[PDB]
C-alpha cells in the first residue's frame, strides 16, 4: 500500500 | 473541527495555497503517449496526496478512510485539474505545458480519442461559465469529500462548509440569489460528467494494463485495483 | 418555458411512470439466471414507460429525434436506478425492484459481481432516508437526469433550451425547499446535497452498465432486444 | 434503432 506510506510522510 | 471554524474568504485561501504544482512532460506512437500521460499521472499523484492532506477537514479523518476517498476520486482530480489547465487552450488538452494534445493526436491511442471529446467538452463548459479558479479549487475539493463517500457525517459537514464558500464567491462577484443557485446546479452537475469520465478512463487504463501497452507504477497500479 | 414552480412539479409527478409488478414466484428459489432473468425483464418494461415519460418531461419533445435518443441512451440506467434507489426508500437494507420482489444484500450475491452494486444502491437508498427526499424533489431529480447526463456529448440553440429548461429545474427545486420552511442557507446546501447523489448515480450506472455487458458475454440470461441496443451505445 | 421508433409516435 503505496497510498498508505505517502499519506503520512 | 479546524476547517469548520474556518472563514469562507479563509476557505478559499487555503485551498489556493495548497493548490498543487503544474508539472512537466518528458506523442507520436501508442506506446510513447501512453508513456508519457501514466508518467505524468503518476508524479501527479505525490503531490495530489501531498494536497489532499492540506484541504481542511481531510486530515481529521482516518487514514482508511483518507485511502478510500483518494482511491475513487484520484482520476476525476486528475481529470477536473487538466481540463482546468486547458481553460485558455481551446481545442487543445493541456496535459503539461510541454504536452499540449490536440483532438485528432489523441487517436494515436485505441479508444483515447473519445474521452479526448469528453475532456474537450468539459473545459469548454468551463470556458462557457467562465470558470473562477476559486471556484476550481472549491469543486476539485468537493470530488475528494463526495466521490467515495456513500462506500461519514463529518464529511457532509465540510461538504456544506464547501457549499457555502462556493456561494461566498458567487455572492462577492454581483450576481442575484437566483443567479448564485442556478450557477450553483451548473458547477454541480458537471461533476456527473466528470465521473463518467474518471470511469470510462479507469476503464482505458485497465484495457492498457490487460494489452500491456506500457508499463504502469506501482503506485498507479494500486489506484487501478480499487476499481473492480 | 413558461411553467411556474408549481406547475412544474405538478406536470412532473403526473408523468410519473407506473411501479411495474414482475413475475416473480416466492416458491422457486434464486439463482443466476433466475434472478438476472426477473431484472433484465423488468428494466425492459420499465424502459417503454420511461420513454413515454421522456416525452412528458417539459420541454424534451421541443428537441429533435436525434437529441432524445442521445439522451436517453446515456441515462436510461441512471433513471432506472435513481427510481428504484427511491421506491426502496421505506425499506432499509433491502432494494424494492418490484412490489412483490424485495432483495436482500445477500440475495444479491446470487449474481457474480452483483453485491458490489446492492451495497452502492442500497447506500443512496440510505442517503434518501437520512434527507427524507420528497417525491416532488425526486421528479425533479430525475428530469434532471435526463437532461443532463448526455448534454455534453454534443445545435448550440439546442444546448441553450436545454440550459435553460435545467435552470428551471434548478427555481423549482429551491421554490420547493423555500416553501418547505427551509433558510437561504439550507436550501444552497439541501439543492448541493441532492446534485452530489447524481454523481454517484452515474457510478452505479456506469458500474451496473458494465456489469450488463458482462452478463452478455456470459450470456448467462438472453437479452431483450432493446434492452441490448441500449447497451451498445456505452459499449 | 427502437427507441427512435418508439420515440416517433
Ligand atoms: O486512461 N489512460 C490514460 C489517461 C490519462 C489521463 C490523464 C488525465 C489527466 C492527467 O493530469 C494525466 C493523465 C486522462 C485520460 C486517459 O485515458
Ligand atoms: O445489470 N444487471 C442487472 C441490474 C439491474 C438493475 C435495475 C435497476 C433498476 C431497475 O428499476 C431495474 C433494474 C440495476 C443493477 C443491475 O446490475
Amino acid at each position: 500500500k503505496i497510498l498508505h506510506r505517502l499519506l503520512q510522510d | 473541527s479546524l476547517a469548520l471554524s474556518l472563514t469562507a474568504d479563509q476557505m478559499v485561501s487555503a485551498l489556493l495555497d495548497a493548490e498543487p504544482p503544474i508539472l512537466y512532460s518528458e506523442p507520436f506512437s501508442e506506446a510513447s503517449m501512453m508513456g508519457l500521460l501514466t508518467n505524468l499521472a503518476d508524479r501527479e499523484l505525490v503531490h495530489m496526496i501531498n494536497w489532499a492532506k492540506r484541504v481542511p477537514g481531510f486530515v481529521d479523518l482516518t487514514l482508511h478512510d483518507q485511502v478510500h476517498l483518494l482511491e475513487c476520486a484520484w482520476l476525476e482530480i486528475l481529470m477536473i485539474g487538466l481540463v482546468w489547465r486547458s481553460m485558455e487552450h481551446p481545442g487543445k488538452l493541456l496535459f503539461a505545458p510541454n504536452l499540449l494534445l490536440d483532438r485528432n493526436q489523441g487517436k494515436c491511442v485505441e479508444g483515447m480519442v473519445e474521452i479526448f471529446d469528453m475532456l474537450l467538452a468539459t473545459s469548454s463548459r468551463f470556458r462557457m461559465m467562465n470558470l473562477q479558479g476559486e471556484e476550481f479549487v472549491c469543486l476539485k475539493s468537493i470530488i475528494l469529500l463526495n466521490s467515495g463517500v456513500y462506500t461519514k457525517d463529518h464529511i457532509h459537514r465540510v461538504l456544506d462548509k464547501i457549499t457555502d464558500t462556493l456561494i461566498h464567491l458567487m455572492a462577492k462577484a454581483g450576481l442575484t440569489l437566483q443567479q448564485q443557485h442556478q450557477r450553483l446546479a451548473q458547477l454541480l452537475l458537471i461533476l456527473s460528467h466528470i465521473r463518467h469520465m474518471s470511469n470510462k478512463g479507469m476503464e482505458h487504463l485497465y484495457s492498457m494494463k490487460c494489452k500491456n501497452v506500457v508499463p504502469l507504477s506501482d503506485l498507479l497500479l494500486e489506484m487501478l485495483d480499487a476499481h473492480r
